[PDB]
């Protein structure tokens, strides 16, 4: 009688962490801090 | 539980959107055992201090 | 907790797309024009003093080949690898000691603000591309980003099958709008390390 | 450069890691490697980490520093072709499972080859533990090959 | 994204009933209710 | 003796050394028989082979 499922291994509780781990590198950019930002109220922005 | 970011794309007008279902994975970490043993004699137990 | 998990996943997906397209956007079809693409082939692109070689002379040259009107409002934007290579120029503690081992990244280069973006090119030898844009300096007020609407997440109540009947699935829609291009492709100076094929 | 350890290797390990994990990570190597890092500056250049007469520095490139002598440090004398000497990465992805501590039991009677007492006694101790890596892209390990 | 494991099936909780269900017929008998019981001390009981 | 369960803290292995197991021993003692065979009447339905 060990930890195998057929020999008493069905009485062990199931442990699980609901939190999700992201395995994506991502991307960091800083141009949004230096570039000029305006709001467009239509299809194109003219100047 | 592990996953990966959804993938977006640039679409024009009246363009059908693609299928972008995320992918999931489940890591496992098993538990192992280690042990040690030091046999001794009765006379050794009684004499050595 | 499916809904918020998928909402988060959309969040970093949008971040991945937006950060990359801000740096390398082709400008053709349905993509906003990126900073590197719009500054390539113009007078902004310069060449190293020594072919297939990066030295402190190039770091000076990119800064000094700019009009004084825009140089005073300049900023440095490149990859971490290039900054690290710059950090190796000093060997004998001369007038090239940016910083020593055991300190974080410096916040000023030649007195100007410094920025990092890993969407740019990193190394030229290992890369198979003939053109390498590794360093960029200029007045960033000439790069205008036109923004219209933010991220929206909208819920589809029902999805239909081939015979136009319900199958028992629901959907999640998200759309986002933005555009950008360079008004003046002359206030920037970009360094091109072109490796011979 | 093959079969060499130069100062550029530290930056090579450091910079090739994603910015989400680079901003939260620590170094881990053997003492000989740290001493070799110490012996990279002669005339007081950028390689100056700490002068002689002081203890081991507490941070490298603005990141925490740890020690482990179980790692491989010297490669030329060793017969192994593989040498992993320096490791930097986000260690929050290294999970250690702890179930029970060190417990010791005392057996009062041992038996012989014929299931009869042999005048022996002993102590029994065990310990349970497990660990694994859940994200291989949060680390950057250095390998110094020394083939032939 | 459905009930398959790799497509989001790793978030469904594991539901298990701790109680044990006995799958043995057993036996019912009534001698011990009608019979006479005596306490023994050694190995043989004499009358 | 009624139902008694004894706990064996350690079981050994091939080389007369602990292996990491425990034991549960239970035993029972009883006996029964008939005093007077003339106080009963049993019915035997014998079928020819």
């Amino acid at each position: 009688m060990g930890l195998t499922k057929a020999d008493g291994g069905y009485l062990v509780p199931f442990q699980l962490d609901p939190t999700v781990i992201i395995t994506s590198n991502g991307s960091l950019n800083d141009i949004r801090r230096f570039a000029r930002q305006v709001v467009a109220t239509g299809d194109v922005w003219h100047g | 539980v592990s996953s990966a970011a959804v993938q977006w794309s640039w679409d024009a007008e009246f363009e059908e959107v693609s299928d972008d279902s995320p992918e999931f994975g489940q890591p496992e970490i098993p538990v192992k055992k280690a042990q040690g043993f030091v046999p001794i004699s009765i006379e050794a137990l009684q004499d050595e201090a | 907790n499916v809904t918020e998990t998928v909402a988060l996943l959309f969040a970093e997906g949008k971040d991945e797309l937006e950060a990359v397209t801000l740096t390398t956007g082709t400008g053709q079809g349905n993509q906003p024009t990126g900073i590197v693409t719009a500054l390539a082939g113009t007078a902004a692109e310069i060449a190293p003093v020594t072919a297939e070689t990066f030295a402190l002379a190039d770091v000076y040259a990119v800064y000094e080949q700019l009009a004084a009107r825009h140089r005073r409002q300049g900023a440095w934007l490149a990859n971490n690898l290039i900054y690290n290579k710059i950090r190796q120029f000093d060997t004998q503690g001369g007038a090239g000691l940016w910083t020593t081992i055991g300190n974080g990244e410096p916040s000023q280069l030649l007195g100007r603000p410094v920025g990092e973006a890993e969407a740019m090119d990193a190394n030229w030898n290992t890369s198979a591309s003939a053109d390498n844009f590794v360093l960029l300096y200029g007045n960033f007020q000439n790069y205008v980003i036109a923004d219209r609407i933010g991220m929206t997440v909208e819920f589809i109540p029902h999805l239909f099958g081939t015979n136009r009947r319900p199958n028992g699935s629901r959907g999640w829609f998200a759309y986002y709008r933005m555009g950008a291009d360079v008004v003046n492709p002359n206030a920037f100076r970009l360094l091109n390390v072109e490796t011979a094929s």
